[PDB]
DNA sequence: GTGTGTTTTTTTTTTTTTTT
DNA sequence: CACAC
């Protein structure tokens, strides 16, 4: 009928949904479709136009309120279906955002080209947010730390990719690549993280 | 006999219940959760079991065909122990096995190896229909009307009805096989190269 | 039931039979008739969040008919053997469906019905989720038991066995 | 989101862990940490009471918080003392019981399988049993308990539901199972209710 | 046996708890009643009595569990109830004197929901033994009909006493009892010599079919799989080979796998087989329906109405394979070949056949193997022929042994089956010449003659023959006549009604036009998938067994079978002298033309014009044949011929 | 009275192979 | 299987 463009929109939706809730693979967000978002844009510009042509064709003319009533109303709940649609994609993409942002906060800040400008730019600011937030008031813990309880305090780690030297709180670690260190795991979180020392 | 049968089907069922490599029963989860999917039948792997004790592996390659149904006897037994809540109609379950002895080559098949345990390889050219061989056997006594039950193990030795009335003289073949209460299995013929 | 489920959106998006009560004018935009109107007592498939506020609105436009997925037919098949049925081939997203038709026309029959069908596969499908293949160095009937169910218990049977296999890997690391 | 799916509304096993981590358990402190009447740090926490920490005494049993135990059980500067009902004695007579009434669970401390996995991988070696038997008959509770539970789904209602004496971790194990089945039986109860 | 009584009542109270069936016995009975009562009559009906498993479950669902478990302990007991409840309702006429003595147990017949228990015979595992279980599948074996006694009726001519005796099999009694020596008591208990009384004795027709699964679900690498079903009494004839089936009824297991001491350790397994209960004749191709479809008084109205169109003609056309584009005239062709005229069946033992038969020559890769496997799948009867791929033996009847009694059989070919029905043979021209012949008697008489291995018989088929065919080379070349072109005799081809020439001529606007459609149709998407994924197949659409003006521009598959079916069986058009007139001035005019010197136009042709006016008044569903059959018949034949338009 | 013995079949129809 | 050897 006229939701078609928007039921093939939730379809990929879903289909991204299943694509990352698979493991934790951290891809990137699927191309932003940008052609169906013009295409149910034009749909929808087309059906207000055509609101516009009912209600001004039945000033000048002689229409019941049954006809007039009844497809302007029709069109109306079409209008309201094609924009749950899109808002349910833009909710996922901006969800799956929101995933990326909060887990890679201490890992990366990065392909930008799968977004919108609206999206990019949401995503620079809630970076800016999230810093905030864990600068404003709870300082003291790290609210991007890992969510994974801290059951051991020492553990072994081996360098996967050489960093040379890099100076930690009180001492300084030599990241000798194929070199295994035996360290607290409280100071290391960030390291592992970004994919730097791999034991555990 | 019945003494060495169950000696062997105890010593099974402690295996099964017991062998573990690291804090995981394997053979007891594997039972489970062929149980929970109506898998009636166990994979064991023959280095498992010759670790665990080596009688119990040479007590098996000496006479396969005779020490095969006391295992599925005890797994039988572990299934309802730890799948039924004591206070049935469960199918004796099948056996497998895996092991990583020497292939011996197809044409080196001797008047040797005769009831023994073999390993090989080939390419399969033929596959026959599902036949089906009896297990339960609901019989029925032809004259005086004295219905029996009989277990089939379909373990060739190298089974026919009984020659006798077993309670009138009945006839030396007084037997009819009780087609709608016995239970069956599926058979197929495969044909190696 | 709430706004942005991915599900019930696509759920909503289904056509289902219903006649029409007026002679409208000016309908059928892409009902084989963009121009031309549509008739009274006419037959049409129509998308379930419309034909939903259509039925309701008015005597109603339009009077919703049977879909065959709640035929007697599927009763019956539901009634007789509710575990080796492919739910799936009916449709992929039934249950929500159901629910739907259910609250819209309060229909409790086929609400008992439902909840017997839902509660015998949920058995089955615990059965299954709990079972975890171990490699002694994906069964055949676990196969071809998640090819017959919805995204629901598709959804269902991926948490439990995601936490079934979080446990198993807990407890033996 | 700030949340991952799958902590959405369960707890991870490693969660659980911890949470049982601060259970109080009775140790044999291999140190003597008694300042004499004739320096050192205190531990002064604040999640628990250092008094018994600051005086432990060699081969005399306080009772300390599970995880600081097992930190110093990562040394051998202490010992684990096995609770009552990790004796093969209890665990018989829980068989027993459990054998005995089919429709209830058996009355076990609920922190008992977490609790029996970390001290057979960290405190294998502090038991009056042998490990080996202590480990199956915990695995033959573990399946007695799924027998009983699968027999308790049967009889999923829509209403409500009493999991007596339920252990810890198999709730957590079975809550998105049984919580989400719930929910969709209680939607159709409703729908099918809307008059 | 106070269970079996328990059944007994509760089916009992069953039956009277849905009366309907109370009604259909009550049907059947003055049915047969008021044959008796009236001539050269022998239509009986039969003591079966169908039920829905559906109301047996909402009734009591432990009887319902227990037909569908273990159905030799439950049907027994039923039977007796129904025979109860027939003979208490019964009418109490005079008796004959051979019904009291010639037993007439009611049968059973199911229908409805069976879940799990719908199989085929691959899927026939073991487990399933004495289960009830429904089968689909075709027939293409059938043993011969042969009656079997099951109670024998004896006079004494010395007390002047009549003595039976009840004869019970495996194959006839699901309960195992002792079998009988099947020796007639020639001798009473006191010394009294016994005559065996024929005609109150008991027999019951048998019969042992051979049921295997669709080819099209058969899996990757391997060959259909089958069972052996046994009907008995009234299911015998009824059903042929190359039927489709769903049969319900007992899965049953025979024999002695050796265990007799004749073989110990030989690892023979039993026979197993199904004593059918209920048949269900699933055919069209269409996975639920049977061939003779029903057609309700709602569609047989929109059927009149759309007789009235005036291109109603075109629009059929069109509408049969709207994925091959163009090929209009070969579309009104084969409507007219799947609905064709009528049959004379003259005196004097002349006949004329009222079949068209068209051979189609062409290019490779012009759709004409897509054609005539749409036909194959649009026909209510079509058999698929492959020229390499057939036997005249394997075609016509061939000579085979029967295994049940043991002694030589006809088998039907490829074209007996397809008796009424349409022949599609792709690879015309690769057929073998030796078998050519007989395909040849076939199109010339209807009718094909055996005279080997002692049997000398004539059998009929009378079906309509499609034929798809390439040229000599591997392109046609016009620049030859239409006979070195074809490696086919002249007289093979004067048989056939329509010869179609197909050129796969590269033209540009139409090449674009076949390009788009075709890309049009590759597109498609069906409406349960989803792009990027595999369109599996499993047709378990058996979720019940059993019954359980307007201007459109395409109508629906289906509903156009409906349509054909129905002018088939109904309108028998007259022709009529306006159609004369202009049938023979054609004839006159295209015999004696300059251009069709390369025709081979004799007096066939004017039958190909009579069957084609006769198929077109069929069409319009008028019962007489009119000028404007003539005229499209006409030009038709003309556009075949020559091709001009 | 213990244990036997039948009934019991190689056609016609495919497929291959060497000559012709 | 069962009647005849
Ligand atoms: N007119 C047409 N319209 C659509 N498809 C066509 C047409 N002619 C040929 N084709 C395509 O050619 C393919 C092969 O056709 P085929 O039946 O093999 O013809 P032939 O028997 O002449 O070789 C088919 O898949 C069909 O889709
Ligand atoms: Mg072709
Ligand atoms: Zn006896």
């Amino acid at each position: 009928m006229y939701g078609d463009l928007g039921n093939k929109l939730v379809l990929e939706a879903k289909r991204t949904k299943q694509l990352y809730a698979r493991s934790n693979q951290d891809v990137n967000l699927p191309m932003y479709h940008e052609d169906i978002i013009r295409n149910i844009l034009k749909e929808v510009s087309n059906l207000r136009k055509n609101t516009e042509y009912l209600k001004e064709q039945q000033q000048l003319g002689m229409l019941d309120d049954k006809v007039a009533k009844c497809q302007y109303f029709v069109t109306l709940l079409c209008m309201e279906r094609n924009k749950r649609c899109l808002l349910a994609y833009q909710r996922l993409r901006t969800d799956i955002l929101d995933s990326m942002a909060w887990n890679n906060n201490g890992l990366d800040l990065m392909d930008t080209n799968n977004l919108s400008h609206q999206e990019q730019e949401y995503l620079k600011e809630y970076c800016d947010l999230i810093t905030d937030l864990k600068s404003g008031d709870l300082v003291d813990i790290d609210l991007s730390g890992s969510l994974v309880p801290p059951s051991d305090v020492f553990i072994d780690v081996r360098v996967l990719k050489d960093a040379g030297e890099i100076q930690t709180e009180y001492g300084v670690f030599n990241l000798i690549k194929d070199s295994q260190f035996f360290v607290r795991q409280s100071d290391v979180e960030r390291l592992i993280q970004q994919g730097y020392l791999q034991k555990i | 006999n019945d003494d060495d049968n169950t000696e062997i089907i105890k010593s099974f069922k402690n295996f099964i219940l017991e062998f573990r490599l690291d804090s995981q029963f394997i053979y007891r989860d594997q039972l489970r959760n062929n149980i929970l999917v109506k898998n009636y039948s166990l994979t064991v792997n023959m280095e498992h079991l010759i670790g665990y004790n080596e009688d119990i592996y040479k007590k098996l390659s000496d006479e396969p065909s005779d020490i095969i149904p006391l295992f599925e006897t005890a797994i039988t037994q572990v299934a309802k122990r730890i799948s039924i809540l004591s206070r049935n109609s469960l199918p004796t379950f099948q056996l497998i096995l895996n092991s990583n002895a020497n292939q011996i080559p197809l044409r080196d098949l001797d008047s040797e190896h005769v009831s023994k345990i073999v390993r090989l390889s080939g390419i399969i050219i033929s596959t026959s229909v599902l036949s089906s061989r009896a297990t339960y056997l609901s019989i029925m006594c032809r004259n005086c009307r004295h219905t029996t039950s009989i277990t089939i193990n379909n373990f060739n030795s190298i089974v026919s009805l009984p020659r006798s009335c077993l309670s009138k003289n009945c006839g030396p073949d007084p037997y009819i096989i009780i087609h709608e209460s016995s239970k069956f299995i599926d058979q197929q013929f495969l044909k190696l190269q | 039931m709430g706004y942005y489920d991915i599900d019930d959106v696509l759920a909503d998006g289904t056509e289902f039979p219903c006649k029409f009560q007026y002679d409208i004018p000016g309908l059928g935009y892409l009902e084989n008739n963009p121009g031309r109107p549509i008739t009274k007592n006419t037959k049409l498939s129509l998308p379930l969040w419309l034909a939903r506020i259509l039925a309701i609105v008015g005597v109603p436009f339009v009077e919703l008919l049977p879909p065959d997925m709640f035929s007697t037919k599927v009763m019956n098949a539901i009634k007789t053997d509710p575990v080796a049925l492919d739910l799936h081939s009916i449709n992929s997203h039934f249950f929500s469906l159901a629910i739907k038709w259910i609250m819209l026309f309060s229909e409790k029959e086929l609400a008992n019905v439902v909840s017997e069908l839902l509660l015998q596969r949920a058995q089955e499908l615990n059965h299954h989720a709990s079972s975890l293949s171990i490699d002694l160095n994906t069964n055949i009937a676990t196969s071809t038991f998640l090819l017959k169910l919805e995204e629901m218990e598709k959804e269902i049977y991926k948490k439990s066995h995601e936490s079934y296999k979080d446990t198993k890997r807990w407890m033996f690391k | 989101m700030s949340l991952p799916a799958h902590l959405q509304q369960t707890f991870s096993p490693e969660e659980i862990q911890f949470i049982v981590e601060n259970e109080p358990i009775k140790i044999f402190p291999r140190i003597t940490t008694r300042q004499k009447i004739r320096n050192h740090t205190r531990w002064q926490l604040i999640t628990t009471d250092d008094k018994a920490l600051n005086n432990m005494v060699a081969m005399r049993s306080t009772e300390v918080v599970l995880w600081i135990a097992l930190l110093l059980k990562q040394q051998s500067k202490c010992s684990i003392v096995a609770p009552q009902w990790l004796t093969t004695k209890e665990l018989d007579r829980k068989i027993q019981y459990e054998k005995t009434h089919p429709d209830r669970f058996s009355e076990l401390p609920w922190n008992w399988l977490v609790l029996a996995r970390i001290l057979f991988n960290k405190a294998k070696d502090d038991f009056h049993d042998p490990i080996h038997e202590l480990r199956g008959k915990i695995q033959d509770l573990r399946e007695i308990r799924q027998i009983k539970v699968l027999k308790g789904l049967k009889y999923l209602n829509e209403s409500h539901l009493q999991l007596d004496n339920l252990s810890l971790l198999e709730i957590n194990e079975l809550r998105p199972f049984i919580t989400e089945i719930m929910d969709k039986l209680r939607e159709i109860h409703t729908a099918s209710l809307t008059a | 046996d106070a269970v079996f009584g328990d059944r007994v009542r509760r089916f009992q109270e069953f039956l009277d708890t849905f009366t309907s069936y109370r009604d259909s016995v009550r049907s059947i009975q003055v049915y047969n009643s008021n044959n008796a009562a009236n001539s050269t009559s022998l239509n009986i009906l039969p003591h079966r009595i169908i039920i829905s498993l559906d109301d047996l479950r909402e009734f009591d669902r432990s009887f319902w569990s227990g037909i569908l478990v273990e159905p030799a302990y439950f049907i027994p007991p039923a039977e007796k109830a129904l025979t109860d409840l027939a003979d208490s309702m019964d009418d109490v006429p005079h008796p004959n004197a051979s019904a009291v003595s010639s037993r007439h147990p009611w049968k059973l017949s199911f229908k409805g929901s069976f879940g799990a228990h719908a199989l085929s015979p691959r899927t026939l595992t073991a487990q399933h033994l004495n289960k009830l279980v429904s089968v689909e599948g075709i027939v293409t074996k059938t043993s011969l009909v042969r009656p079997k006694l099951i109670r024998s009726v004896h006079y004494a001519a010395k007390t002047g006493r009549f003595h039976y005796r009840d004869y019970t099999d495996a194959t006839t009694t699901l309960t195992t009892r002792i079998p009988t020596p099947a020796i007639y008591p020639t001798e009473d208990t006191e010394g009294n010599k016994l005559t065996t009384e024929y005609g109150y004795s008991t027999f019951i027709d048998h019969q042992r079919i051979t049921v295997q699964e669709m080819p099209e679900m058969a899996p990757a690498g391997q060959l259909p799989r089958s069972i052996d079903v046994i009907l008995d009494d009234d299911l015998v004839d009824k059903t042929k080979p190359g039927d489709r089936v769903n049969v319900v009824g007992v899965f049953k297991s025979l024999g002695a796998g050796g265990m007799n001491q004749s073989n110990s350790n030989t690892l023979i397994g039993f026979k197993t087989l199904i004593l059918g209960n209920t048949v269900y004749p699933l055919h069209a191709r269409s996975t639920g329906v049977a061939a003779r479809q029903m057609l309700t008084d709602f569609d047989i109205r929109n059927i009149n109405k759309l007789s009235k169109k005036k291109d109603i003609f075109d629009i059929l056309s069109q509408s049969l394979a709207p994925s091959i584009y163009g090929h209009d005239h070969i579309k009104k062709a084969i409507l007219l070949m799947l609905m064709g005229g009528v049959e004379k069946n003259l005196e004097n033992g002349s006949h004329l056949r009222g079949d068209i038969n068209i051979l189609m020559v062409g290019d490779p890769s012009t759709a004409k193997s897509q054609l005539l496997r749409f036909v194959l799948n649009t026909a209510s009867l079509a058999i698929a022929t492959t020229g390499r791929g057939s036997s005249g033996v394997g075609l016509t009847a061939a000579v085979t042994t029967d295994r049940e009694t043991g002694e030589r059989r006809l088998e039907a070919g490829a074209m007996v089956l397809a008796d009424r029905g349409v022949v599609c043979i792709d690879e015309f021209d690769k057929m073998t010449d030796v078998d050519r012949v007989a395909i040849h008697e076939v199109m010339e008489q209807q009718t094909v003659t055996i005279a080997k291995a002692g049997i000398h018989t004539t059998l009929n088929a009378r079906c309509s023959v499609i034929a798809a065919a390439n040229p000599v080379f591997g392109q046609y070349d016009v620049n030859r006549d239409p006979h070195q072109n074809i490696a086919l005799p002249d007289s093979l081809l004067s048989r056939f009604d329509l010869l179609f020439v197909v050129t796969d001529d590269i033209n540009e606007i139409r090449d674009r036009s076949i390009s788009e459609h075709v890309l049009r149709t590759h597109r498609y998407l069906p409406p349960g998938y989803l792009e990027g994924e595999p369109v599996r197949e499993r047709l378990n659409l058996s979720l019940a067994v059993g019954e359980d003006t307007e201007i459109p521009k395409l109508v629906t598959i289906p509903f156009l079978r409906k349509y054909v079916q129905y002018a088939k069986e109904r309108v028998i058009p007259q022709l009529t002298q306006e159609a004369i007139n202009v049938i023979v001035k054609n004839y006159t005019d295209l015999r004696n033309d300059d251009n069709t010197k390369k025709s081979p136009i004799t007096a066939r042709t004017l039958e190909t014009l009579i069957r084609l006016a006769t198929a077109h008044a069929k069409v319009r569903l008028s019962k007489t044949v009119n000028k404007v059959d003539a005229k499209v018949a006409a030009n038709l034949l003309r556009f075949a011929l020559l091709g001009e338009d």
